[PDB]
């Protein structure tokens, strides 16, 4: 019947789909030949209400609901995504690593170099806003099983050599970083009224 | 079941019975028309002799 | 008849290795199971219940907390009992239906 | 009779494993199905069956028995001879055996019912293939290790039908814990002293 | 017309063809397997095995029920025992007297169990045998749905 | 402005491929939207190498893979897809439901989904090639996580009340004739590895 | 085939008839007699009811 879409337009299609994300620093083959069929890949996923969000300075791409701001409801909701919400720990995480990478682009600029942390950096803060499991030993599980956890959802990478971890830009599109300060502001506030 | 499969079975007996007797009627006329097709040329060549 | 001499070793061999009263008369902590089995299954001629079943071994148990040489339980006698009644079943000991 | 069970779920197994043979037709499942209970019943223990039927047949003489063995327990010398759980077993002797040959006649039920599944079968043209197909497969997996768990888990050849899609990442779709709902849920620990005063005349 | 009468008693089988001689390939096909299972002479065997079988059910289910008539009367003997060692009055006890009741529907299961018993000698392949089975199930069964009664 | 398609093919076709499949008797609206344009969903799922077998007969519409140039060694390695394989206990009691499932068609012809078995049917028949653990409730518990992974796999309805539950059509098109046939070589092929 | 099929849907009105042509005036007899006086009654007893 009709011609066939371009393999590597669907392929590259497909890998956004299945990670919801693409990288130019890690899969730059696909990252370009998207944004140079950009209006082939807004037209596919078209008719999904998907869209692609792009950031050529920190050089990701990633999907967005293209449905039109409160549609049918004043919160939307979408058949083929699930909108997940974070218990505390993951959202102390996520709210710790997005403050991080904001200082990493105060300090470097947006974009010009991926951010980096050690996990004897992290630990302290998790024992500090959360308390001590056990030892130290706990500790590393609990925060091994998080960042776990958040690669899952493409938000960080895996540990290296120095025990260090990059942290995805995708945070720069979070949906709601104020609501991660209140919840910063309420934990610093509760840290100090428990003792 | 065993009641129904002894009928089905009395059933179609005779289907096979009749069924023979008319294949013996096919044979019975399929080479009798052929000799008829033939009984021209015959009468033909003792026409001739 | 002289099969009847010769492959009859044969017949208490497989039932050495397969048997599942020989195979627990010969393992090192039978007789506690046998008795703690008697005793469950002596007073009641209908089938115990599971969970009765796993109590009253529990409380069987609680008692041979003494023997110093089999399997010592102090921290909890309850999963011991489930954990054995499993084990027994494995062994077609006791099947439940 | 602990035994005459055995024998009864063994034949009812191997039936019932038989009828998932496909070299079986219709009558042969049938012929199988009575020639392995004949043989059973014609077994000892078959015959141990057979006689115990025939005494409930003739009820009178176990409902004597019965009687008797109440009779004879209550003496006094039965409390010396036996203990009490052995004299309990003797007296629900005949209890004991009528119900167990509720197993033997519950695996002959069994039996029966996959036998009147596979009869009933006047299947049509579509249905046909298929079927032939399912029995062959299935006379294939018997000979299979089930036992162990690596062939349980093989992977199979099938083909992705049905295929869902879902929960593609995007990154809008987190939300986060709201713990702004602080207000405690207040205890109650107050004994309510009551005066009596408030119910009438 | 034979082919016809055929269909009249089919069963899933001769529908799917037409009654035609370009259907006898499939009519012959089905006499040849029926005629290969073989059923139609087991028949005799199957209705003794069925006999057998379900009268066992039947006899088992309905001895079942009377010794468990006689385990209450037990029970009610060790109700009389714990009664006689406590004095109702100055010098009474009570004791708990049974009797068995003579309920029509029983009276009509008895005469049914009879009638059982007196068709295991008539020779007619079992078919008296049948015939008191199906009743005796009648019963069972309606008694069985409607129950509260 | 912008094409947009019809706002019920793209909820139709989102739900579609949400669950995989889409029956006529539980969302007739959309299955019959989706009839109504088949080769716009074609045209739709094209892309992401995703197909669209359809059955009138039995109310049924489910996505399939697209064949055309995907890898030969099995479809499951498709990106998209978020399933595990079959595995062959799993393949086992797809065996028997649908086996089932034609027993009770012969009945019932090709009507709605009323192919409904007891639980306590299953037992026997998986009594017999996965041994007898001589505890009803062991048994028991086994059928029932494979009816979930079979759930998941969408061939059948999780037990309802009366320990019941419901074969989804879909499962004779997975095992249909010529897959049963291509199962069933692979099979006799590994019982001779296996002698 | 359509007389044996009429036969087959008869609940008694044909019993006595064969299936062959000596009986197509049975049911030609029969089909007259339901059009012109049997569904006539029957229609008239049902509308009355």
């Amino acid at each position: 019947s009709e011609t066939r879409t371009l393999q590597k337009i669907r392929e590259a299609t497909q890998e956004l789909l299945k990670y919801g994300l693409l990288e130019e620093a890690s899969k730059p083959n696909l990252y370009r030949i998207v944004l140079s069929h950009p209006e082939e890949v807004t037209r596919i996923l078209e008719p999904l209400d998907l869209d692609i969000g792009i950031d050529e300075i920190r050089g990701l791409l990633y999907v967005k609901v293209r449905l039109d701001e409160t549609p049918a409801q004043d919160e939307w909701a979408h058949p083929l995504v699930r909108r997940q919400r974070l218990n505390l720990e993951q959202s102390l995480l996520v709210a710790i690593l997005r403050q991080h990478f904001v200082a990493w682009e105060q300090e470097s600029g947006t974009g010009a170099s991926q951010a980096q942390i050690a996990i004897d950096d992290l630990l302290p803060q998790l024992q500090i806003y959360l308390g001590d499991p056990g030892s130290e030993s706990k500790e590393r599980t609990r925060l091994l099983t998080l960042l776990d956890q958040l690669k899952g959802h493409g938000l960080v990478t895996s540990p290296d050599a120095h025990e260090r971890i990059v942290i995805r830009p995708i945070i720069a599109h979070l949906a709601d970083p104020i609501n991660l300060q209140a919840l910063l502001a309420w934990l610093r506030e509760q840290i100090a009224q428990q003792t | 079941e065993l009641e129904t499969a002894r009928k089905q079975q009395q059933s179609l007996q005779p289907v096979a019975l009749s069924w023979e007797k008319y294949q013996k009627q096919e044979r019975q006329l399929a080479d009798w028309l052929t000799l008829e097709s033939l009984l021209p040329l015959w009468f033909a060549q003792q026409a001739s002799h | 008849m002289e099969e009847n001499t010769r492959q009859r070793t044969e017949n208490y061999i497989s039932a050495k290795n397969q048997h599942p009263a020989w195979i627990l008369l010969a393992t090192r902590r039978a007789p506690l199971v046998l008795s703690a089995l008697k005793t469950l299954f002596e007073k009641s001629h209908d089938g115990i219940p599971l969970e009765e079943a796993i109590q009253s071994l529990s409380s069987i148990l609680i008692e041979h907390v003494s023997q110093e040489q089999y399997d010592i339980n102090q921290d909890n006698p309850f999963l011991q009992a489930s954990r054995e009644l499993r084990e027994w079943i494995k062994r077609r000991l006791i099947v439940e239906r | 009779f602990r035994r005459v069970e055995d024998s009864w779920r063994e034949a009812d197994r191997a039936l019932r494993q038989s009828i998932i043979g496909e070299q079986y037709h219709r009558g042969d499942i049938v012929e199988r199905l009575l020639n392995d209970q004949d043989a059973l019943l014609n077994t000892p223990e078959g015959r141990v069956f057979d006689s115990f039927q025939q005494q409930l047949r003739q009820s009178s003489e176990l409902k004597a028995m019965s009687e008797r063995l109440r009779v004879i327990l209550s003496h006094p010398s039965a409390s010396d001879a036996l203990n009490r759980l052995q004299r309990h077993d003797l007296r629900w002797l005949v209890k004991r055996l009528v119900d167990e040959s509720q197993t033997v006649l519950q695996a002959r039920a069994r039996s029966e019912r996959d036998v009147r599944g596979f009869m009933k079968t006047g299947l049509a043209a579509e249905h046909h293939r298929v079927g032939h197909l399912l029995n062959e497969f299935l006379n294939l997996a018997l000979k299979l290790d089930w036992q162990r768990q690596m062939i349980r888990k093989q992977e199979v050849p099938l083909p992705a039908v049905g295929v869902a899609v879902t929960g593609i990442p995007a990154i809008e779709r987190l939300r986060f814990k709201e713990v702004d709902d602080e207000a405690e849920q207040t205890l109650d620990l107050s004994n309510h002293a009551a005066d009596l005063t408030q119910i009438g005349d | 017309k034979r082919m016809s009468e055929a269909k009249r008693v089919d069963t899933g089988a001769l529908v799917e063809a037409g009654a035609d001689l370009d259907d006898i390939p499939v009519y012959l096909q089905r006499l040849q397997e029926l005629t290969e299972e073989a059923l139609p002479e087991k028949l005799n065997r199957f209705l003794d095995y069925l006999n057998r079988s379900s009268d066992d059910g039947v006899t088992q289910l309905l001895s079942h029920i009377e010794h468990e008539v006689l385990v209450i009367e037990e029970r009610l003997n060790e109700l009389n025992e714990t009664m006689f060692r406590v004095d109702f009055q100055p010098d009474r006890y009570l004791r708990l007297d049974t009797k068995k009741v003579v309920h029509e529907s029983l009276r009509t299961l008895e005469k049914a169990q009879r009638q059982l018993n007196a068709a295991r000698f008539v020779d007619d392949n079992g078919e008296s045998h049948y015939k008191a089975l199906q009743v005796l199930v009648a019963q069972l069964r309606d008694a069985s749905e409607r129950n509260r009664t």
